[PDB]
């Protein structure tokens, strides 16, 4: 994955040069920003099942025809898969928050997303809706620094979907 | 490329579960003391030319079979390679410290360097001795607290010492 | 006829690489159509990154669009692609610098390096002027240009005697190719260990 | 490159003068014969090596213009 | 990389004789079957999305450990590689089908895949099973008579099946 | 080797798509022209020996001065070799007809002919008039599109020898 | 755009050499396939209006949940643009038949298709089903070869849509 | 590469001492015989195409089982490869003669060609008779004093003999 | 891997895929004819190396005596032994390159990496510049004719590498 310290290390290695003041300043900034990010991680940790169920039912509201037989949303196992996917997304968002960046998120979902979307006809608009619901409800779950940074992670994932 | 935090996320995904509470508390504790590690590597970097100069000086003090003809470092090019070798060793261990993990150090230096030196004819124990002189000079310059606020950094000293230890073990 | 049969391409398939001697180079010269835009791009991608799959999100749309306009030659796009972070992530990131240089030789010149003196000089260049200087040295190296050209996709010129090329390069890139399937990611552990260094050790002495 | 010096790319217009054609013919046409006049975009960092290599190729510069300032 | 014609030329050259009249007749028969072969290749090309998708759903119905956290195709990139290797196997089998014989695969596609999937840790039997499910989907599409001049491609069905099954065996 | 099917298959492989109208259309053309070319090659095999021996005699009728004792053309094994070589030329022409591609000539004889001739001082013009003899006969021994394509292939063979 | 002879000439100029057999056979292939494509173009010329209309109604039918107010299908300008779109696509299809190649179709619609498809919420499968309808009527309008290559060209249009 | 003078300097560094007077004596002898050396190498260059041609004549007359079909020289591209091989090996042994030190032969010519030919199916024994026919053809031109002052080069003649002996035992 | 006339000749001829033309053969002849004066220079400088090294030691001491002051890196018996050993190495390698009639021995042996040695050990080339200047001053009478300028060329090449 790619966390600010990792880019710092790799870049310093590129030019074959030791670290400097700027990258240590960036590492410092990561260090203080971690605490609100860690709090956001806790908040999303204890709300996981509610997150998943709310996102799935929001998808129901905006896309009920999907649940119609002969389509993707139809089927109890299909919906178990929907919830499992959304839970994976939220777990990787937690990893992103704790990472002070989008490294693990990119590596584990964004690498190869549209390909599988085409493969199983997985419309990215579904997950855009799910993460928009997650954004709206985190508008209540969190506040301030953690809220804003978790929002930026979620909407970065959204823009990657779009 | 992986750090201890990244490896923690790696096991989190290996079990597929979210980041725990206790380990993330450990990560928060690491984040608050990240300034300590930054200061430690800053002392490494500022004193890096001095550290390498002193370690090399004592190195050629103890060993003399290298400066003589047929020595592993006789021509200017060979001992130049030697010098930049210690330089790279210390640099990669500093990278490992910032990561807190030797996986970057392993992937960079220790994937294939030992057999490289075997092919070159370079003896490993000489490089390990150089590494230990590196740690002597490094701890000398780092355990000094000049121009910085004083605090407990025994964990940082131990981490750097252990990283040189595993480097020496890998090479020899 | 002979007691033992020797077909036309027999050397090509007994050596692990046959089609590379048959599959041609690609050039992109005059304004043209999207179909072989993507065809040439896939060829270049499989080429440069050691049969690692170049995942779709990784590619820079701006660089390929600029090459589409043609303000840069294909060589400039190769340079920019080498500057890509994912390139280092695949090769510079998990592998030793000697193995790095061997893979870089294979992937930017199509051949193994000639002698360990080349290895030492190129490591010296890397140490002196950072990462990208060595890549700029390869892509500015005269033999690359005259052999390939400003507008030719690099290919594996190994298994083929180059003008004044070492007898060792053939053996090394035979040992290093091992078919289409051989990927050089952080997995398979073969892109990390410098397979060539043992052979290169013999070159300096005699 | 990112430095203020590294920026200010300079456009280079290159003509295949007779010397370049004579050099390329005797070295061998391992690349397709391209037209004599062609403009090339060269930043400050690799500005010198461009006309260096062109001079060893026998070609001569038409003119040079600066993209930035 | 040989077709039936080119290979026949090759071994005819090997014996150092002219082509045998019966061999000429076999090549003429291949020419007769050429239009059926083109229908088959065109059908294989057309139904590529449907075939790849359907094979995927069979695979994932019968196996779930591949998609489990840490499963050999768990991340999106790794699942994409899982599917794209099977589609490239379809690519090369279609290539052989139009080429008329199975040399091209063993030449270039499956030249060194075994050691690659051992090094990746990939379970070979999983790839094999994917291949037979690809085979099932392919025959399902090829037996379709949509807008094609009726006839008897049973030879072609069998011979493409030989492609599939020998490629699957070579995977092992 | 090299033949229209094989260039198609390579430029679809190394380019990385699935095939469309143009290449399968070329395949249609090849699979339909097979019968003319294949029966033409059959006839060439049917009349080959006259071709080769009369080709030797044709060379001599145009090059008697090369035959006298004391120069290259003199020699019994030399003669057997002459007939042998022109035999391969006819043979590979037949292979070219069968493959319906200029491939086999390229792969075997057009690959590196010039320098082996310079090594052995073999004047290509010799083989050129031998093939001119050959085309003189195939004008009568073969008809229609078959003689057309056979003449085309042997012409390109001369162009190589030229 | 490009026809088969365009790749012919482009390749021949790429190696800087004179045209040998294979590309001339491609020239044939194009010439004899011209006529079937010619009556294919004739039919598509006569039938266009009903084709466009039926595409509109069919896409409104099998996608019912797009027709109602509040999404893309509703709004008169929307289906007016659908009609103009289908007219353009099948005109480019006629161009493909005439060119006997993907050239016009490819460089006119296929280029940049995906990013537009998600740059305006225009679902591609809308257009895949429109072309499936067009297959529906062309399975009856044309016959024999004309039908076959028209089918292939619309299939490639769908394939690039897919 | 490492010429004879380079080898002398390298061994001097290995023993870390100055040159002996006897060293300068052999080196002056080599310098004074360099004129005869140049005459020899010119004899090589002038007749080189002729030498490779008639050597190939004796080889293929001596070994008829190869030019005939099924041989790794039959398809007449292998003519080009074979002739280029004799050309380049004579070129490198000429380099060795001119330098007077067979090191460049060892490096640029015969580091690893044995595996090359075996993996190519070439029977190296044939190559061994090839190079000995090469010496048989060349020594005539070497003894040819046409347009040159006559003299003794038995040292040079034996040196070239051992050069081709090295080539033979090497490729064998 | 040392660069000399005949070695670079072989490398260049190998590079172009060609044999040895008139130019390389004539260059080889020139090398043979120029070796003998180089041989004389090498032997003569080999004879009297003791005086050269001792005089160089005293001369470098005279130029910048403050290095010999206590508390400086030049003061010390081990420092004197190292000075003598180093200057002996320089004259060894200079005689070597005289023998090879090319800077390549010097190039590879010292000119490869010398700069980082000077920077990492604070050994400013000025002392070795004075050492080589003394060597040239003394050899201005030791050799004669061609050998004089031959030795001057390589020692000044070493100077330029140091400078
Ligand atoms: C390739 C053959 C070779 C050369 C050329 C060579 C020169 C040489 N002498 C050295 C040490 C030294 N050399 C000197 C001599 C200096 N004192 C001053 O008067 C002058 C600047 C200069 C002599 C005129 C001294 C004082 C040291 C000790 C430096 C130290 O260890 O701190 C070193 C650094 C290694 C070490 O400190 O052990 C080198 C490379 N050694 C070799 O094996
Ligand atoms: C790296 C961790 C990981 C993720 C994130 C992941 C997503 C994912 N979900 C899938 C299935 C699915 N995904 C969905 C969910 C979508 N379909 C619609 O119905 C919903 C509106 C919408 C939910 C918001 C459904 C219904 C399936 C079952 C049918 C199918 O697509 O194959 C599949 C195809 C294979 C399978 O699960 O059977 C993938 C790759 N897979 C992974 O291994
Ligand atoms: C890297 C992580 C990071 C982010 C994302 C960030 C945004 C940010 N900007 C802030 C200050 C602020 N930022 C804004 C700007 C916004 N408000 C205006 O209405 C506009 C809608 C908009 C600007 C176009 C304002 C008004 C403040 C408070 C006043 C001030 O600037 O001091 C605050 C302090 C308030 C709080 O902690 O809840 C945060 C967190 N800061 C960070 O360290
Ligand atoms: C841009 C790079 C950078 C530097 C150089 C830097 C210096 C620095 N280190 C700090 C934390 C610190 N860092 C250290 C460690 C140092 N003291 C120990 O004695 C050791 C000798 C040594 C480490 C080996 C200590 C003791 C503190 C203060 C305790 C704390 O973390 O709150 C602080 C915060 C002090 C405060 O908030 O009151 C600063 C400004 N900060 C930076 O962001
Ligand atoms: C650096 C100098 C150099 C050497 C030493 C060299 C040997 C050499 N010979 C080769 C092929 C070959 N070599 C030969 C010649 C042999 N086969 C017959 O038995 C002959 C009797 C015999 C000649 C003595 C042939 C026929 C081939 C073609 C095999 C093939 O293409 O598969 C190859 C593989 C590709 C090639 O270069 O053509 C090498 C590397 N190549 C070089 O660039
Ligand atoms: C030229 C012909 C060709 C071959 C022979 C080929 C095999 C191949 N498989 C690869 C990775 C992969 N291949 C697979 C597929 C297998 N593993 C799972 O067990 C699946 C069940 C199974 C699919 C049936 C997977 C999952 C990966 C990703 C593994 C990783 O690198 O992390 C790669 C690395 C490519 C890259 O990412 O740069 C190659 C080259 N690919 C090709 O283009
Ligand atoms: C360095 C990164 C980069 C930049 C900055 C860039 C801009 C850019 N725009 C271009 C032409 C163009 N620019 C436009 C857009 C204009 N025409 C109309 O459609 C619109 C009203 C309007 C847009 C608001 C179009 C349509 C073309 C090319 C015409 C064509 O496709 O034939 C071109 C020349 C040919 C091309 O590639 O399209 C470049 C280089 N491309 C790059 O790779
Ligand atoms: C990133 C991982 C990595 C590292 C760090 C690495 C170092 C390294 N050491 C090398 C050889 C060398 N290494 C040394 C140093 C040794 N000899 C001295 O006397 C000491 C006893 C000892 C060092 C303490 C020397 C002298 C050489 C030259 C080889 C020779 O002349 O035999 C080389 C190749 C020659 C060159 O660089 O020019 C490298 C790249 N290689 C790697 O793949
Ligand atoms: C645009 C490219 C193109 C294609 C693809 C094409 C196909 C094509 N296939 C044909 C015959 C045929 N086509 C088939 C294949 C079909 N019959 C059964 O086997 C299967 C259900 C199915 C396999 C897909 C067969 C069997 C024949 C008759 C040949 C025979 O039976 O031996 C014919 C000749 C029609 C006739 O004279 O009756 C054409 C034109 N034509 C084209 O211009
Ligand atoms: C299949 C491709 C193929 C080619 C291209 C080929 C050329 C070829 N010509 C040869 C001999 C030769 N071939 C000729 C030319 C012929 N004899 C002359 O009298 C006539 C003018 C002429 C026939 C009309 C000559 C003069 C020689 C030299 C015979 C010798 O000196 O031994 C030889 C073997 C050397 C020998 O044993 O004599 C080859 C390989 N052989 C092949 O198998
Ligand atoms: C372009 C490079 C170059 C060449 C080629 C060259 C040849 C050469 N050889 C010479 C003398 C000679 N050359 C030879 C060598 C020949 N005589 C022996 O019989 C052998 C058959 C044969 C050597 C294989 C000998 C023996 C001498 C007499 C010099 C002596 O007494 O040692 C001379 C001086 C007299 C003359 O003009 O002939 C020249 C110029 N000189 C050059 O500068």
């Amino acid at each position: 994955s790619r966390t600010v310290i990792t880019e710092v290390i790799a870049t310093a290695d590129s030019q074959g040069r030791f670290l400097n003041s700027t990258e240590l300043q960036a590492a410092f900034g990561r260090f203080e920003r971690a605490v609100p990010a860690i709090e956001a991680a806790r908040a999303l940790t204890k709300n996981q099942d509610a997150l998943v169920k709310g996102a799935v039912q929001a998808v129901f509201k905006k896309f009920p025809y999907v649940t119609q037989p002969g389509e993707k949303g139809y089927g109890d196992s299909n919906q178990a898969k929907c919830a499992r996917d959304i839970g994976y997304y939220l777990r990787f968002i937690t990893y992103s928050l704790v990472a002070s960046g989008t490294g693990p998120l990119d590596d584990y979902v964004i690498a190869g997303l549209r390909e599988v979307n085409r493969a199983f006809n997985l419309n990215p608009l579904w997950y855009i809706e799910a993460l928009n619901y997650i954004k709206g409800e985190t508008g209540k779950l969190l506040s301030g620094q953690s809220k804003t940074e978790a929002l930026l992670y979620i909407d970065h994932a959204i823009n990657a979907l779009s | 490329m992986n750090d201890v935090f990244t490896r923690a996320i790696a096991q989190a995904d290996l079990k597929g579960s979210f980041l725990l509470e206790s380990d993330l508390d450990k990560l928060a504790s690491f984040a608050k003391e990240g300034v300590k590690r930054l200061d430690a590597v800053a002392a490494l970097t500022n004193n890096a030319p001095a550290i390498i100069s002193d370690a090399a000086h004592k190195l050629f003090a103890e060993q003399q079979e290298l400066i003589q003809p047929g020595g592993n470092a006789y021509p200017h090019r060979r001992m130049a390679a030697c010098l930049r070798d210690m330089e790279i060793i210390l640099r990669y261990v500093s990278y490992a410290l910032l990561a807190g993990d030797a996986s970057v150090l392993d992937d960079r230096c220790l994937n294939g360097l030992r057999e490289t030196y075997n092919a070159l004819g370079t003896p490993t124990q000489s490089v390990a001795r150089a590494v230990q002189l590196m740690k002597d000079a490094a701890m000398v310059h780092l355990k000094s607290t000049a121009n910085v606020t004083v605090g407990d950094c025994s964990s940082l000293y131990s981490e750097a010492a252990t990283y040189f230890d595993k480097a020496a073990a890998s090479i020899a | 006829p002979s007691p033992l049969e020797q077909t036309n391409t027999y050397g090509q398939e007994r050596v692990q690489a046959n089609a590379v001697l048959e599959t041609p180079q690609v050039t992109l010269r005059a304004p043209f159509t999207e179909e072989q835009f993507q065809g040439a791009l896939y060829a270049i991608y499989k080429q440069v990154f050691g049969n690692t799959y170049v995942m779709e999100s990784e590619r820079p749309a701006t660089a390929e669009s600029q090459l589409r306009d043609g303000r840069i030659t294909v060589r400039g796009f190769i340079r920019l692609l080498a500057k890509s972070d994912t390139y280092k992530a695949r090769f510079f990131n998990p592998a030793t610098q000697t193995r790095f240089i061997e893979l870089n030789h294979k992937l930017l010149l199509g051949r193994a390096p000639y002698d360990q003196a080349e290895i030492s000089r190129h490591v010296a260049l890397y140490t002196s002027q950072g990462y990208e200087a060595e890549i700029d040295s390869y892509l500015d190296s005269e033999e690359y240009q005259e052999c390939f050209g400003e507008d030719t996709v690099p290919f594996f010129r190994g298994f083929t005697s180059q003008p004044g090329q070492s007898t060792e390069a053939f053996n090394r890139m035979v040992t290093l190719y091992d078919g289409y399937a051989t990927s050089d990611s952080e997995w398979d552990r073969g892109g990390q260990s410098a397979r060539l260094t043992d052979s290169l050790a013999r070159s300096t002495m005699d | 490159a990112i430095t203020t010096q590294g920026k200010r790319i300079y456009k280079i217009t290159v003509s295949e003068a007779g010397a370049y054609a004579t050099n390329k013919h005797r070295t061998g046409y391992r690349a397709p014969i391209r037209q004599s006049n062609y403009t090339l975009t060269v930043p400050y960092d690799r500005f010198l090596p461009e006309m260096i290599r062109l001079h060893q190729s026998g070609a001569k510069i038409v003119n040079v213009t600066s993209v930035i300032s």
